[PDB]
């Protein structure tokens, strides 16, 4: 009926962890390859390697995540980051437009450039339902910080190797996202369900996106237009 | 093998 003081420890240094992550103002997408409306291309490529390095800032602040081997850390990374991505892309989604919203109008990302960044509706159209899905869910920052952790921290992941140890940790994490709904969550008496339902949701536009990102990269005068990041964090290695 | 990811990692 009370959250423990571990249980609202593991909630603060990850609230603090995506705050120090995440920048509201967008002010670093200045320097980005300017968008051009696959002329979008490289200017999402840069959006996401960007994100991803922020991902990678939030891992490290997860209770523990450090002390995996640098092996099962890069295997979490490596299959989580997209699913992640789409996660925190959530903050900056809007209802009212059905867009996502960064900046003036030119961070203004709209759906009618998918072509123009080289993907296709059958990626776009299960994004933006999800992003829907997810924005009714209405979460406390602290339920989406638990998300992502949560996401992160699967082990049935291609690569990993520990599958006790980070089974423990996303465990860990479970009870703390079940007991805040509880406690702390109005009416949240079936919000729990929903959100692990959102996390297979994303198993599945993880595919699709890793479907169409190998015909990109098999392209070179379009994988030429990634970052290295990208490469190496969404490549086969 | 992953040799940003290392880095970034620390
Ligand atoms: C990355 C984030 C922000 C939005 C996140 C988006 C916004 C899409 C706009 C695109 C709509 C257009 C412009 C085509 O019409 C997103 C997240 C996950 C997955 C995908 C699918 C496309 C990704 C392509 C990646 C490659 C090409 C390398 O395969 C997109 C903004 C802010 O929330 C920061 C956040 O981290």
């Amino acid at each position: 009926h009370m959250l423990s003081d571990e249980q609202m420890q593991i909630i603060n240094s990850l609230v603090e962890a995506h705050h120090k992550t995440y920048d509201d103002s967008y002010s670093d997408f200045v320097r980005f390859r300017p968008p051009v409306r696959l002329s979008m291309l490289p200017h999402l490529a840069d959006l996401v390697s960007y994100s991803i390095q922020k991902v990678i800032g939030f891992a490290k602040m997860i209770p523990g995540f450090r002390d995996l081997t640098a092996e099962d850390q890069i295997a979490l990374l490596k299959s989580s980051a997209i699913e992640i991505i789409m996660l925190r892309s959530n903050q900056s989604f809007s209802l009212e437009d059905m867009s996502w919203s960064c900046g003036g109008p030119d961070f203004k990302y709209c759906i009618n450039d998918v072509t123009k960044a080289g993907h296709t509706l059958e990626l776009l159209e299960p994004l933006v339902k999800f992003q829907v899905g997810l924005k009714k869910l209405k979460l406390h920052e602290e339920e989406h910080v638990l998300l992502m952790a949560i996401c992160l921290l699967s082990p049935d992941r291609p690569g990993v190797q520990d599958h006790v140890r980070i089974e423990a940790l996303q465990d860990r994490l479970c009870d703390v996202l079940q007991a805040y709904i509880r406690i702390q969550h109005p009416g949240g008496r079936l919000l729990y369900a929903k959100m692990i339902q959102k996390l297979a949701d994303l198993r599945s536009l993880n595919e699709e996106h890793s479907k169409q990102y190998r015909s990109l990269s098999f392209q070179p005068e379009h994988s030429m237009q990634l970052t290295p990041l990208v490469l190496e964090v969404f490549g086969s290695e | 093998r992953h040799k940003i990811l290392h880095r970034l990692l620390q």
